[PDB]
RNA sequence: GUCAAGUGAAGAAGCGCAUACGGUGGAUGCCUUGGCAGUCAGAGGCGAUGAAAGACGUGGUAGCCUGCGAAAAGCUUCGGGGAGUCGGCAAACAGACUUUGAUCCGGAGAUCUCUGAAUGGGGGAACCCACCUAGGAUAACCUAGGUAUCUUGUACUGAAUCCAUAGGUGCAAGAGGCGAACCAGGGGAACUGAAACAUCUAAGUACCCUGAGGAAAAGAAAUCAACCGAGAUUCCCUUAGUAGUGGCGAGCGAACGGGGAUUAGCCCUUAAGCUUCAUUGAUUUUAGCGGAACGCUCUGGAAAGUGCGGCCAUAGUGGGUGAUAGCCCCGUACGCGAAAGGAUCUUUGAAGUGAAAUCAAGUAGGACGGAGCACGAGAAACUUUGUCUGAACAUGGGGGGACCAUCCUCCAAGGCUAAAUACUACUGACUGACCGAUAGUGAACCAGUACCGUGAGGGAAAGGCGAAAAGAACCCCGGAGAGGGGAGUGAAAUAGAACCUGAAACCGUAUGCGUACAAGCAGUGGGAGCCUACUUGUUAGGUGACUGCGUACCUUUUGUAUAAUGGGUCAGCGACUUAUAUUCAGUGGCAAGCUUAACCGUAUAGGGUAGGCGUAGCGAAAGCGAGUCUUAAUAGGGCGUU
RNA sequence: AACCCACUCCCGUUGAAAAGGUAGGGGAUGACUUGUGGAUCGGAGUGAAAGGCUAAUCAAGCUCGGAGAUAGCUGGUUCUC
RNA sequence: GGGGCUCAAACCACACACCGAAGCUGCGGGUGUCACGUAAGUGACGCGGUAGAGGAGCGUUCUGUAAGCCUGUGAAGGUGAGUUGAGAAGCUUGCUGGAGGUAUCAGAAGUGCGAAUGCUGACAUGAGUAACGACAAUGGGUGUGAAAAACACCCACGCCGAAAGACCAAGGGUUCCUGCGCAACGUUAAUCGACGCAGGGUUAGUCGGUUCCUAAGGCGAGGCUGAAAAGCGUAGUCGA
RNA sequence: GAUGACGAAGUGGUUGAUGCCAUGCUUCCAAGAAAAGCUUCUAAGCUUCAGGUAACCAGGAACCGUACCCCAAACCGACA
RNA sequence: AUUAAAAACACAGCACUCUGCAAACACGAAAGUGGACGUAUAGGGUGUGACGCCUGCCCGGUGCCGGAAGGUUAAUUGAUG
RNA sequence: CCUUGUCGGGUAAGUUCCGACCUGCACGAAUGGCGUAACGAUGGCGGCGCUGUCUCCACCCGAGACUCAGUGAAAUUGAAAUCGCUGUGAAGAUGCAGUGUAUCCGCGGCUAGACGGAAAGACCCCGUGAACCUUUACUGUAGCUUUGCACUGGACUUUG
């Protein structure tokens, strides 16, 4: 029972070469370079699901720092209130309030100048 | 056919190592594990064929796929005469199992598209699990108990 | 700079011709191998 | 308005990405006039009556195939067939032939050039030159036969040499050559395995050579067996990987006894049997003939498909007909059929042969040196023999594994014998969990071709329009081009002949977005703007400015971004199989039993339990057995044991 | 000089050429050069001898068989969890 | 590490904060094992991984199920889009295709490719780059032509002239000549050709061969020799 | 620009071969093809016609190669 | 042949040694052939290498040539145990 | 060998050369010794002439290069969006890190790098690989030779 493998091999090359769509040069059009390029793009995609949670955590902190020094307080003095007080509010929405609702972020940094610890 | 000598010298030619034109990698060459005529016959125990038939007949009774008649004989060697007698039983796609296949019963129903006429010795596990009904005569269930009981 | 093939129809027929092949036993089975392969010429 | 400063949207030579079409290329799918492998049969040869294999010729066009041979795609006769034909690539056209029966298909005959064993002599195969006899022909030939060698037989002839031997000559009869394997012999390797190698293995294999046959060889006991018997040979299954054998290494490997397949023994006081004819009936083979039963409807280019209703069946899963047909066609089941041959079987004669003469003498035996028997000369029997020797005679002789005795069983040195068995180049029929154009034969097609070699030898690539050529009249640009734009044809021409499908690399055009102050595996996380569709926006597709992190992949290694290996890319192909023994696990059948092998079989059934393993072990072994060994010691331990 | 050779330079090295060309160079009545036919061949020829030559191949030609030699070595071994 | 830092952005102590991993926690996700659950069902501890062992699968071709089911109201195939699953992969659909396909569940395997300086074909890159074959040498006019550096003729100019001239043997095989042609071939173009297609063309007593004769050498009746094949050779009879 | 008809001088002296005499002569050692055709002699044979030799007359000489290329684009070198 | 043309090889001359002819020798399982239709002033093999002057010493080892005839020694023979 | 020995000559200067000496690592008499006219595409030295060999190149003439027209290759190639430096690193980096430069793209040239291309390193090691040569390696064996017995006889003697 002989079986020819031209129908399965072309559908398997066409999956890996659809995932390579948009890549420069032979990375999107020949299989030996596109197989490696789709493997690499999914190693990076694994890695950077972790760094996305790190790159936003740095960006929140940097805007909270910048919006606290407007009110006469550093980042680390603002966060230090809350092993003593307890806002339980996180860096994600404090950065969103430092930008947008700037008067409700001034109300949080005066509760942290009330802690004094 | 062919491929005695080496296609080129072992070194110096910048070409991959070859030893014949008829290597299995080459498109002229042989199949790597090329077939020969072998047999696919296998061994059932004699007790194990009989116990498997005895397990099939039990389920033909249990699923109402077995229909016993007192005797089954046609007189003329004619397919139309045997279609007309199976239709009295409400019956198509049948296995007819007799004690000995007579000659007119074999000449009828050997053109007929969905029936077979077997004897008891010639009944087999596949052909009485394939047809939607099995007709055995009363002489056939005697011969099935000589063989299996 | 002469080459290895210097043609001569007389030397070709006395070395490789039909009478020459069928004169000797080892060449008389050249002609039967070359006929079992089914060749068009069998004496070249 | 001016002047300062700040800010920066358009402007792409070219590039990237996505999409849309297009080209190149020939993948895939679907297909098949070709392969492959079996089963059952056929017949197992052809050739001096000139083979296998060819060269050249042969046609109205005429190249190459296939037929034929100067009587040349054919001539004469029977037989069949019944309407078309003058073979194919190769469709057309000429000129024709046929119901007063052509073409076509079988049987028989006639012709059958040249080469090739090649055979009158030569020779570089397909050429050259002859001789003899008979007949015919006007300083030229022609027609029909002969003319090879060797063997055997026979007649005539006759050297040295008297006789007659050699030799010579003529007549008959036969042989030679070719063929894929099978068979009996002659000669015989090596790589390799032994983890080196020499004995040994490989292996009496490969190869060369010589014979024979449709089979061959073998074969009718100087054979085995243990005091019971069995009776030719060959073949299969077991005994059994046992006994033996072996640098006791690697390895090699029986027999007795069983189970089967087949079934015959005749003679040297002359036989079965077999060949050749002649006949007696019979059966086959070489070609053929008859051969059942469907309509309407729907979609469609076309119906076999749909829907409904029937019919036939010793014929229902065949081939192909405009899509899938038991009832359209050709078949199939099933019946019939042969002027003339072939072949097998069978009657009953005939000539032969078997056939060597009369039961076996340079034989058996022996000594040297080898070879074989599974057995490496070994305690080496038995068989064969190159050298040298050498018997007995039924009140003999050989074997029974050194040898001797006693028993048992046989008659060597003369032969002939069918079936069971081996093989398949060639035929035919059926078959396939075989292949489907990179596959399957090297070869689906003008293939052992083209091509490469001085040569032996090596050795390709190349299938698909459509149902039907309906193969595109005419018009237009162009060079009475190539190639196109129409029009026709068709269901479809983006089916237009390089023609089904038409992939990927690779190369283009169009459009959207990005890109000319920005450094590196080219992505990924974040992300603005812009552009398309849509609907609401917290979407969908494209592009991705800017920015964080980021040194391919394989292999090999302690470790490779590695300046270590491999890969230009695409598409196809490409590497744990199969057989037989065995062990373990799972899963089953039976169970103190279980299971068969060859083979038989109206055949996956059933029979066949020879054998294999299990139920008991211990010991080297005789043996003893739920028990030996050891020693003078049943005294003391190892192995086994419901 | 022809002819036969092949000492030197350069070019050429993907060449015009798998060993040439151009300019010079050696022998050139002889142990000369050459046509045609023939003879010898693979542990075997042939060799004014270099392991040279035996059809661009020679410390053992070519081809086909043993044969899929052997390879403790190299490289490669294809879907997923 | 750089900018840069001097009561420090250095060093020494101490205090308090903060940032920082795939660690830990929060939250959502299979069964891996195990214990319980009359087996619904939650718990608990795990879950990096090469060689390697174990366990479970997907997809391809074939056979049975299949004279079934689907399909010309459109199969396989090809190209897109959408969707589902832990994955291999599935399902649905637009276009192209124009005749086949194979739910399920079992059976069998030529069953899955990116690498083997793999093998075959196609195609890139190098790159419109190097070259276009002796450095005898070309220049005008005219013709024909769809178009002339290259063809024909004319006028010149150069080159060979012990050949770049005339012949013969060999070897090749129609390449010779004429009419018509230019696709391919010709290292460019070609109207020209050693190219295509069709016709034609090779005349012998004296020229070459055959015939006659022999050399080297080959074969060789018989014969001598050798396991066989065969070797050697006499008479002879081939061989310029 | 082809073809049918006509068509003139055509002698002498020089110099000469690597051609011919010549397969001659001279000389030297290394000492220089076979066989046939041919010329001649007889044998075995013949009627001593046939056979031979001249002369005259009449007729014949088969078959095969021949084109083209050869200091080459046609041969040997994969190639104009 | 295709990176070495030389001092390498060949050579005339020289010497040594074998060879009495069916020669030594060589090719041949063998017949046969070559040597040679030659015959020791000849043929084979070895070494040196025109010529001139010359070619010393060593016979232990190993080879070859000759030698007594003693010891050891093979198949064969087959006494005795 | 020490070594460019030492001395003489030739040069301004001479590891070479010539002639000597003898301290011959390690000449030697047919694997010939020492000379030697002629010869040599032979090896080494020195001189004359001659010169682009050179100081040191200048100009010129033809054939390529360059340009245009036509035809149209090759080795190579994982992919490329393909800088310097100084570090790091399988230990010599276009690609890592840090940092300097740097608009985009050809053409002509030159070859420093890409451990550039070409040939599964030739040296070296390895392999219980191969081949071919050698012998006083092992085991054989053709050939030659010795004797026994055959083919192979009688007849006397020396002789036991």
């Amino acid at each position: 029972a002989r079986v020819k493998r031209g129908v399965i091999a072309r559908r398997r090359h066409k999956k890996i070469l659809k995932l390579a769509k948009g890549y420069y040069g032979a990375r999107s059009r020949v299989f030996r370079v596109a197989k490696q390029a789709v493997i690499k793009a999914g190693q990076y995609a694994y890695r950077d699901r972790r760094q996305r949670k790190r790159q936003f955590r740095a960006l929140w902190i940097a805007r909270i720092n910048a919006g606290a020094r407007q009110n006469g307080l550093s980042y680390s003095r603002l966060i230090a209130g809350l092993k003593k007080a307890a806002i339980e509010i996180d860096r994600k929405v404090l950065a969103d309030l430092a930008v947008n609702e700037k008067a409700a972020f001034t109300a949080i940094v005066e509760k942290a100048k009330a802690s004094l610890a | 056919s062919g491929g005695g000598k080496k296609p080129w010298r072992q070194k110096g030619t910048g070409r991959a190592r070859a030893g014949t034109i008829r290597s299995p990698i080459w498109r002229g060459g042989g199949t790597t594990f090329a077939a020969k005529p072998r047999s696919h016959e296998q061994k059932l125990n004699k007790k194990m064929y009989r116990a498997a038939l005895r397990s099939i007949l039990a389920e033909l009774v249990r699923l109402d796929r077995l229909v016993v008649v007192a005797d089954f004989a046609v007189d003329a060697p004619k397919t139309k005469g045997l279609v007309a007698k199976l239709d009295t039983l409400g019956l198509k796609d049948v296995l007819i199992v007799t004690d000995g296949v007579d000659e007119n019963l074999y000449l009828a129903a050997r053109n007929l598209a969905h029936v077979d006429v077997r004897d008891v010795q010639g009944s087999d596990p596949v052909s009485l699990i394939a047809y939607d009904k099995v007709l055995v005569t009363v002489s056939a269930v005697k011969k099935f108990e000589e063989l299996l009981g | 700079m002469k080459r290895t093939f210097q043609p001569s129809t007389l030397k070709r027929a006395r070395v490789h011709g039909f009478r020459a092949r069928m004169a000797t036993k080892n060449g008389r089975q050249v002609l039967s191998r070359r006929r079992a392969k089914g060749r068009k010429r069998l004496t070249v």
